[PDB]
């Protein structure tokens, strides 16, 4: 449904893309990282911002 | 085979400090400290440049301990300056050599006991968190270190699960001239209980004047300023509010014989580790003359050593800048009358409160766990605090 | 009363004249003048600035660029004693910022503004040519992160924001990587706040990176343009060159007569008191001092040899015009001057990087997309 | 009709040097209307104070 539904959008918006799949596999919650204690995006959410 | 000038300006305990010297053991980094102590009373620029430069032939004396008692920070500022040409470490300790600078030299080794404008500010949170604070409605002015102050409160709260709300980050210029209405203003928007001061002790007084005209400096409220608004903290300008906290260094328990114990440690610790690392002994021309061609023998190898020190179980390790990573940090709050009383000590992130609930309508109420009426349970290991739809409830 | 407000200049034929601009300012209740050379070495620098305060009993100290081209170790054994007992000092041909602040340099005025307020020409530079997406290359330094920090404070004003303030140590000569990263971005307009050496190393790798191509701007400074920069600058450079910031000559008449009339207002006032008369007698702060750089910091020049001379909140010369360069042919031709709060360009046209005759966009929307998704059954 | 009567408030003007008392008592002030009622000259004093 997505990848039929972004042909349209590329095709009317004249945009090329290269569609790859999220590493962590989760869809984005805010949490911190025990490592540094800085709160981080995991997942989609990561990869875009 | 190494000697440090302990400088003590103004009148001070040398005899207490000079016990200390002997007592020094470091037999395991198989360094001897020795101690070119000197007393003198005029802490003028040329005394100190000129007694540092007549050690620095005498000896070849390799670090240089400074200690003072005098409120200005230009002493602090020619300490840098010397250390910047003479590549020779200096240690403030005490006095104006202990008074911050945000900025200094390049190639200066000069290290200061004191926190930084940032440890403060996150000091001023965790008193915030330990009687469930969580209104900020900073205030600053145009202090060149106002930047680093709020941008620390701003990177803690957005990084932060427990819910912080600022409410504003009301800044005045002091700098108008006959401006006193534009300044007042821009207070009249202040709705909070809590205020975060970062001023001049000067320019505090003109914010709590104009305040006071206000009227709402405060009642129920609690303003929260730095060591740099409490400053001397035998004199107060009779405008300060009464409850003003300030997070100032430790100068009760850490007496000047402690320092100076330290202060020598660090040089030592560190100048050991060099000379078996890299087999490489610290010996540059300590002579004045001709310094632009004495800067071929770079010393730098010891600035990396000089930060990270440890001694008796304590990290005495300097930052970058100079100041230090662990300070031993006292919160001070006013008394009924204009004095100041030690609250609670911060140490590693931990804060030693001696106050078990804030004083200052207010009731205690009492409470027993039982059925759905009352559930207690223990602090949220994720936010770090009361829970949503919770409140907290303490026990002996 | 006699008012010492000697100065310490380097360059012994400037002495002379000094002392030669304060017999024509009592003129327009007595002055003099004990004009020192700049000593080359650090430590003697302070030592000899004290020691001359014993005999010369100074109110203020103009100090000025001497042939070393340090430029950061000579004005700040004077600012440092002198700071002590509140003298002010002026900084008649230092154009560091980190003298521009209250907590280091206590007491320090300038004659010429630091290297950080060229952001502020940027900034109309910018929207003279509508310019919004920009790319920072300053460096670690005070004087980089100065010049950054009050490029995003006007940018705030605007509610605009830049595309990257890539950053690079000083002193580097690896910087292909971060130039990399701003090649990758969508905007096209470089703003490069570096010194006079690290401005090479920047320019080296974007000529190497197809960086000055056509469609690019680059926006920079005094620094960047001069001495072993302009040797590898790239063609149409929009650089900036202050009027008479190495003219010490202009400057010292502006110092003189400035303090001048702060001078006889310093004089028509209560607890006035006398200059130190020592270096080690005393030790306190004089009292005089603050008074004297408050009325100073207010006492602006009707005009001078520069221009109208005023001070800003913290010392730095307030309303200097800036002309901006193009390099054309390798030659650095004026295309417009500052007027202080705007600008205006000349008549003459400007040749842009890659030898473009009209104005590139300077931002290019990236057609091709990443995409990111996450496998879900129907979707 | 549902009144919201925060408080009445009730200033002294004989005090000597009692800017600080008239200021205290308008300090607890947080409404958005204010009916006041004084002498027009007693009303610059407390818009005074209020100022």
């Amino acid at each position: 449904f997505c990848i039929d539904l972004l042909i349209k959008l590329a095709r009317t918006m004249n945009f090329t893309y290269e569609v790859h799949l999220v590493a962590d596999g989760k869809f984005g919650t805010q949490e911190r990282v025990n490592n540094s204690n800085k709160k981080e995006w995991n997942g989609m959410m990561g990869e875009l911002l | 085979s190494i000697g440090i000038a302990v400088i003590l300006v103004g009148t001070s305990d040398e005899v207490a400090i000079k016990d200390a010297h002997e007592k020094d053991d470091f037999h395991h980094l198989s360094v001897v400290p020795r101690v070119e102590l000197v007393a003198m009373n005029e802490t003028d620029p040329k005394s100190i440049i000129t007694r540092i430069c007549d050690l620095m032939s005498d000896r070849k004396i390799q670090g240089v301990v400074f200690a003072d008692d005098t409120d200005q920070e230009a002493i602090a500022q020619i300490l840098d300056f010397i250390s910047a040409q003479t590549l020779t470490p200096i240690l403030g300790i005490h006095g104006g050599s202990s008074m911050i600078m945000a900025d200094k030299d390049e190639s200066s080794m000069f290290f200061q006991f004191g926190p930084s404008i940032e440890q403060q500010a996150s000091v001023m949170l965790n008193i915030m968190e330990e009687y469930d604070w969580y209104i900020f409605s900073i205030v600053t002015t145009y202090f060149p270190g106002y930047q680093d102050f709020v941008n620390k409160i701003r990177s803690t709260i957005e990084n932060s699960f427990v819910g912080w709300e600022l409410e504003e980050v009301l800044l005045l210029d002091m700098s108008l001239d006959d401006g006193d209405s534009k300044i007042q203003n821009q207070l009249k928007k202040l709705q909070s209980p809590i205020i975060l001061l970062y001023c001049t002790k000067e320019e505090a007084t003109y914010i709590f004047e104009v305040a006071n005209s206000v009227g709402l400096t405060g009642y129920g409220y609690t303003w929260i300023v730095p060591s740099l608004v409490a400053g001397d903290t035998d004199t107060v300008p009779a405008e300060f509010p009464t409850g003003l906290i300030s997070v100032s260094y430790d100068e009760w328990d850490y007496g000047l014989p402690a320092r100076v114990r330290d202060g020598i440690a660090i040089i030592t610790t560190a100048a050991s580790d060099m000379l078996s690392e890299h087999s490489f002994i610290p010996e540059p021309k300590s002579s004045c003359y001709n310094t632009h061609e004495k800067r071929i023998y770079q010393s730098n190898m010891l600035n990396r050593y000089l930060i990270n020190v440890t001694f008796e179980g304590r990290n005495l390790s300097f930052s970058e800048d100079g100041y230090q990573m662990h300070p031993k940090l006292v919160i001070i709050l006013l008394n009924k009358e204009r004095k100041w009383e030690r609250v609670g000590k911060w140490k590693d992130k931990s804060l030693q409160m001696k106050y078990y609930v804030w004083p200052r309508d207010h009731l205690s109420i009492v409470t027993l766990e039982e059925a759905p009426f009352v559930i207690v349970e223990s602090v949220d290991p994720l936010s770090g605090t009361c829970m949503r739809n919770t409140v907290p409830c303490q026990k002996r | 009363k006699i008012v010492n407000i000697g100065a310490v200049l380097s360059t012994r034929k400037h002495e002379q004249m000094f002392r030669e601009a304060v017999n024509q300012a009592n003129k327009r209740i007595q002055l003099n003048a004990t004009s020192v050379t700049h000593k080359p070495n650090a430590i003697q620098m302070a030592l000899s600035v004290c020691e001359d305060l014993i005999s010369s009993q100074v109110y203020a100290i103009l100090v000025s660029h001497p042939p070393t081209p340090n430029d950061h170790f000579t004005p700040t054994p004077v600012s440092y004693t002198a700071g002590f007992y509140r003298i002010p000092v002026l900084g008649l041909t230092t154009r560091m910022s980190i003298y521009s602040d209250k907590s280091i340099h206590l007491s320090f005025l300038r004659t010429v503004p630091p290297y950080s307020h060229q952001s502020s020409v940027w900034f109309e530079m910018m929207r003279v040519y509508s310019w919004n997406h920009i790319i920072l290359l300053v460096s670690d330094d005070h004087e980089g992160r100065a010049a950054q920090k009050r490029l995003e404070t006007l940018l705030e004003e605007r509610e605009s924001k830049a595309e990257k303030v890539l950053q690079f140590d000083p002193g580097t000569k690896n910087v292909t990587a971060l130039l990399m990263e701003a090649k990758e971005l969508e905007a096209r307009v470089i703003i490069l706040s570096a010194s006079e050496d690290d401005a090479a190393t920047v320019y080296r790798a974007a000529a190497m990176l197809n960086m000055t191509g056509s469609g690019y701007v680059w926006l920079v400074g005094e620094r960047e343009i001069s001495g072993n920069a302009l040797r590898y600058a790239p063609d149409g450079i929009l650089g900036l060159q202050l009027i008479n910031g190495k003219n010490e000559s202009a400057h010292i008449s502006d110092a003189v007569g400035v303090v001048a009339q702060a001078v006889h207002e310093l004089l028509e006032k209560e607890n006035i008191t006398d200059p130190p008369r020592g270096c080690v007698g005393n030790t306190n702060i004089w009292k005089t001092g603050p008074l004297f750089k408050r009325v100073l910091m207010s006492s602006k020049y009707a005009d001078g040899v520069t221009g109208r001379v005023e001070f800003n909140e913290d010392g730095d010369r307030k309303f200097a015009n800036y002309s901006i360069m193009n390099l054309q042919n390798r030659k650095l031709v004026q295309v417009g001057i500052y007027n202080g709060t705007h600008v205006i360009p000349n008549d003459r046209k400007i040749i842009w990087p890659g030898g473009e005759t009209e104005k590139p966009r300077g931002y290019q929307m990236s057609t091709r997309l990443k995409i990111v998704t996450i496998h879900q059954e129907p979707f």
